């Protein structure tokens, strides 16, 4: 298996610097040259940087001229992309990809890099439980509310990621420059009444990880 | 909207509202404001619009309470700045949901049932039912229930209303009392 | 020093054959290798076809790469297209730089119509302690995507602080969330808040009550 794990994303003020990492595993790192690709949801995929297997040759996309610098550490088997003098037009998801001569064969999961003036905002976490008649219905839907966070993204896990089947994670709505979304689980009434159901909300930018157990609504 | 055809009898008095400012009791029948003849809710909705499109900033209020007409003073809200009086219509005390295995389920209360009395005290709103059970101290409370829809010219008939005896049980986690009745949405 | 040309929106029937085009702007297309990539909703891109026509095993043996030298185009041919083939597709080539296509969103038609399922949640007591009250209307299990969502307050149209998300696909049906921001004062103000969703003519509505159990 081939693993490419990014790190060093989040919010950075325009004109300032940010260094991205990509730790490779599962192959001979020195034998293969590697690269960096970013994705704007509008503009699409943009090649940013490459590096030779030795690390001799440093190639850059003419989309950004002499602002970024690539470097590899064949000891730690890692990428380093220093990004100096940034603009809001650089706000994208930054992937690291291994090359196999004529293409990229494997991609990382990428990191959302946001270049904004605005400060990072920690989200509020609220449980959502039905206020209607707790019926004998052998199914019930419970959800977690993530209100007012900046910027993208967040990830929600249920019972630390145990409950996966019957989980929907709804897209974020942008209102007054703050994101808000809801993730929901759908478990039987036998599950909720006996064992505890909790969601694990995580926001990298604000470095927050709050957990909220869904409790039946009393009066 | 069903409430526009019924008379204006105040059910809920909002907190920090203009109606609460001049102390409106939950059960005042507004017949006259400044203006304007108030017979249904549709009248008051049209009245509140035609008091801000006029630009009137001060008015008087007339209501019925215990059979008498009061003459209170009140401030006109703006229907363009997002203001209202702060009164909700009768939240009619009909059973919406019965919790499965509840002390009400153990007797035989169904949804669609209208509760008329609580220990021989007549109720008008759902909140009134809530209040009269909130301080039931977990003692045997009895209800008088009207069940089903009545045919025309028979809704004013003296029928044998089914009276049920309930025992309000405690809450396993928190430790409050619930008979297990949800309101109609 | 060149850009690739891709159709943005492409639709095919389920169990059909679709050819996806990747035309090179300027220069000989044969002179450099062309690579295809698949990307699902938010996930990482995958190698579909590398080295023009060669295919990494594991990926279904129904994808095939093709170069039409006369038209100066690249072709991704998906025979017997399935629902799991519904994703974005990016073609990729190089010379002295590396440039991708504009993106192709292959949307698979053939799923039978499905009416939305509405799940509504009141504000948490944790939220109410902050004079804030958000209503959550989750709409799931519907096809196609086009829906019209609005809120009602006692059967009265309200468009004050309504946040409705763009419907995006999940399993094989789209999901979309709806939000109504109110004050704790505004929450106790009414007696019934309705979530109204219109989909292919049909309109399903569910409501939340501020008044609670006894």
């Amino acid at each position: 298996e081939v693993q490419l794990v990014e790190s060093g994303g989040g919010l950075v003020q325009p004109g300032r610097s940010l260094k991205l990492s990509c730790a490779a595993s599962g192959f001979t790192f020195s034998n293969y040259g590697m690269a960096w690709v970013r994705q704007t949801p509008t503009k699409g995929l943009e090649w940013i940087a490459s590096i030779s297997a030795g690390g001799d040759k440093t190639y850059y996309g003419d989309s950004v001229k002499g602002r970024f610098s690539i470097s590899r550490d064949n000891a730690k088997t890692t990428h380093y992309l220093q990004m100096d003098s940034l603009r809001s037009e650089d706000t994208a998801t930054y992937y690291c990809a291994k090359t196999s001569r004529v293409y990229f064969d494997y991609w990382g999961q990428g990191v959302m890099v946001t270049v904004s003036s605005a400060e990072t905002t920690a989200p509020s976490v609220y449980p959502l439980a039905p206020g209607t008649a707790l019926k004998s219905n052998s199914m019930v839907t419970l959800g977690c509310l993530v209100k007012g966070y900046f910027p993208e993204p967040v990830t929600v896990t249920w019972n630390s990621g145990a409950l996966s089947s019957g989980v929907h994670t709804f897209p974020a709505v942008l209102q007054s420059g703050l994101y808000t979304l809801t993730s929901s689980v759908t478990v039987p009434s036998s599950t909720w009444s006996s064992q505890a159901v909790t969601c694990n909300v995580a926001h990298p930018a604000s470095s927050t990880k709050v957990d909220k157990k869904i409790v039946p609504r009393e009066c | 909207p069903k409430y526009l055809k019924e008379p204006v009898v105040v059910g809920y008095v909002q907190r920090d509202s203009i109606a609460q400012k001049i102390g409106i009791k939950p059960g005042d029948k507004i017949i006259k404001i400044n203006g304007y003849e108030v017979r249904t809710w549709e009248d008051l909705r049209d009245a509140l619009i035609r008091l801000s499109l006029d630009g009137v900033k001060e008015t008087t209020l007339f209501l019925e309470r215990n059979g008498e007409v009061l003459h209170l003073t009140i401030k006109v809200p703006n229907v363009q700045k997002g203001e209202e009086l702060g009164i909700a219509p009768l939240v009619k005390p009909v059973v919406g949901g019965v919790k499965k295995g509840s002390p009400a389920d153990q007797v035989g209360i169904k949804p669609g049932d209208l509760i008329l009395e609580v220990n021989g005290k007549k109720i008008n709103t759902w909140y009134e039912l809530v209040e009269e059970v909130r301080k039931s101290q977990g003692k045997a409370i009895k209800l008088k229930i009207l069940r089903g829809v009545a045919m025309p010219g028979a809704e004013d008939d003296v029928v044998k209303m089914i009276e049920k005896e309930l025992i309000p049980a405690k809450d396993p986690k928190t430790g409050t009392y619930f008979i297990g009745l949800f309101p109609k949405t | 020093q060149f850009v690739l040309t891709q159709p943005n929106s492409v639709s095919t029937n389920l169990g059909s054959t679709v050819k996806l085009s990747c035309k090179r702007s300027t220069g000989n297309i044969g002179s450099n290798y062309v690579n295809w990539y698949q990307q699902h909703e938010g996930r990482s891109p995958t190698t579909m076809i590398y080295r023009d026509d060669k295919r990494p095993d594991g990926v279904p043996d129904r994808f095939s790469g093709s170069i039409d030298r006369s038209s100066n185009s690249a072709l991704l041919t998906i025979n017997n297209v399935q629902t799991e083939d519904e994703a974005d597709y990016f073609c990729h080539s190089y010379s002295s730089g590396i440039v991708f296509g504009g993106g192709t969103k292959l949307t698979v038609l053939g799923q039978p119509k499905s009416t939305p399922t509405l799940t509504v949640f009141p504000p948490s007591t944790e939220e109410l302690q902050g004079n804030k009250a958000t209503l959550v209307c989750l709409i799931s299990d519907f096809y196609p995507s086009d829906v019209e969502v609005a809120w009602k307050a006692n059967g009265a149209p309200i468009s004050q602080g309504v946040d409705t998300a763009n419907p995006t696909k999940q399993g094989n049906k789209y999901i979309a969330s709806s939000f109504l921001r109110l004050t704790a004062e505004q929450w106790r103000s009414r007696n019934s808040f309705t979530c109204q969703v219109t989909h292919e003519g049909n309109t399903v509505e569910k409501s939340l009550s501020p008044a609670e159990c006894v």
